[PDB]
């Protein structure tokens, strides 16, 4: 089968920069190459078709080119809304196999922004059921790297929390993150002090949000 | 306008069968190629099958040959993907997409001109699993009493212990969108999904402005409206 | 001219021969 080897797998760049994404076909694909942009949870959108043709309604900062079996997508003046995963796709075989490159995740850089941090105790309704979830929220921060540590009565918690992060925001280029600590009702009720400690480049010192179960 | 609308997805046991439909509108269906393309959670795009309604020609990825059958009903402007002997690895969002005719043309002045997938459906999720459907419990993430006077408060809803994906969350029936973050679901050690949805609001607004999270888990026909209040 | 009707009856080798004829062997020249 014909493979499309796409590079890079991820990139991060500042607004205004010129970004280059490439795809090498394993054998001739003529000019039968399209480029798509996919935003989280959405169907892909066509950018470039037939290697170099700009699809109607797409901004002119997008362009496609070909050199033999090498294909390039150029984004000339990168914008926050260009956060997406980009894919190449070949269709040289009439009514034959179509193949996609593995995708390129594009991150947009922005100024450092410290998270706003919030902690949420379990609700009484959840407690009746036998479980306790404690939630820590880090809102609207950049860059992505962040450390969240849970402490219960000063004991670092291992193995009993899960994190989830939003996709980068398409207007302000920030992230948000949740960390959820799960305890049995009995364990939750044994202890008093619940604390989330957050480390992030935007914070001069780590930030702790806590509550007392009382 | 050109429209493609998928249906038929949902949860199915390993070895089971499902039939997806793609209802097309706004273009010459006989004069098109219809493709199915799928995306496993967190992964890339994978072409599955194609059909020419005019010739009836079909093509399939090696990963589905012998198990899947693509067909079309031109009287209905509809294409179908029959999926048999489904496996866990077939779990994915399935998209319908089209080429307008022709696949490729040639004019001495412009050269070769290849078509591309200019219109796509919204996708439909197929989950291949033995796990049983379960609707979520919904709990408030109440705004903290240590209210930032002239600043910002956060509140939310925890949507816990459901299967399969997806759940949708809106706030105030969709009227509140600014500052909302609905997190990707996490699969718990229990095998059930959980997620949270949060919103940041003026601290000034608490106790005057109402905040309701509307949760819909269509696989279990669960709809919950939870008012989130201080305390 | 649309090529679909022609391509539908050709093997992959024949199809690529025709396409590369029409693009003037672009992959194999400076």
């Amino acid at each position: 089968d014909i493979q499309m080897t796409q590079s890079p797998s991820s990139l991060s760049a500042s607004v205004g920069d010129r970004v280059t994404i490439t795809c090498r076909a394993s054998q001739s694909v003529s000019s039968a190459v399209a480029w798509y942009q996919q935003k989280p949870g959405k169907a892909p959108k066509l950018l470039i078709y037939s290697a170099s043709s700009l699809y109607s309604g797409v901004p002119s900062r997008f362009s496609g080119s070909r050199s033999g079996t090498d294909f390039t997508l150029t984004i000339s003046s990168l914008q926050p809304e260009d956060f997406a995963t980009y894919y190449c796709q070949q269709s040289v075989s009439y009514m034959g196999p179509l193949t996609f490159g593995q995708g390129t995740k594009v991150e947009i850089k922005r100024t450092v922004a410290a998270p706003s941090v919030f902690i949420f105790p379990p609700s009484d309704s959840q407690l009746k059921s036998g479980t306790a979830s404690v939630v820590c929220l880090l809102n609207n921060f950049y860059p992505r790297e962040a450390k969240v540590q849970w402490k219960v009565d000063n004991a670092l918690q291992s193995g009993n929390s899960q994190e989830s992060v939003t996709e980068q925001d398409s207007k302000d280029s920030t992230y948000s993150l949740s960390s959820t600590l799960t305890l049995s009702k009995a364990d939750y009720e044994k202890h008093k002090v619940y604390a989330c400690e957050v480390t992030h480049q935007g914070l001069s010192s780590p930030v702790t949000k806590s509550f007392n179960r009382g | 306008e050109v429209q493609l609308v998928e249906s038929g997805g949902g949860l199915v046991q390993p070895g089971g069968s499902l039939r997806l439909s793609c209802a097309a509108s706004g273009f010459n269906f006989y004069s098109s190629y219809i493709h199915w393309v799928r995306q496993a959670p967190g992964k890339g795009l994978e072409w599955v099958a194609s059909i020419s309604p005019y010739s009836g020609s079909t093509s399939y990825a090696d990963s589905v040959k012998g198990r899947f059958t693509i067909s079309a009903d031109t009287s209905k402007n509809t294409a179908y993907l029959q999926m048999n002997s489904l496996r866990a690895e077939d779990t994915a969002v399935y998209y319908c997409a089209r080429y307008s005719w022709p696949w490729v043309s040639y004019k001495p002045y412009y050269g070769l001109h290849f078509s591309a997938m200019d219109y796509w459906g919204q996708g439909t999720l197929v989950t291949v699993s033995s796990a049983s459907t379960k609707g979520p419990s919904v709990f408030p993430l109440a705004p903290s009493s240590k209210s930032t006077s002239g600043g910002t408060a956060a509140l939310g809803c925890l949507v816990k212990d459901y299967f399969p994906e997806p759940v949708t969350v809106s706030w105030n029936s969709g009227a509140l969108t600014s500052g909302v973050h609905t997190f990707p679901a996490v699969l718990q050690s229990s095998g059930l999904y959980s997620l949270s949805s949060v919103v940041t609001v003026p601290s000034s607004s608490l106790g005057t402005q109402t905040y309701i999270c509307n949760v819909n888990h269509k696989p279990s026909n669960t709809k919950v409206d939870k008012k989130v209040e201080p305390k | 001219m649309e090529l679909d009707a022609i391509l539908d009856n050709l093997s992959d080798e024949e199809q690529i021969e025709l396409l590369e004829l029409l693009e003037e062997e672009e992959n194999y020249r400076n």
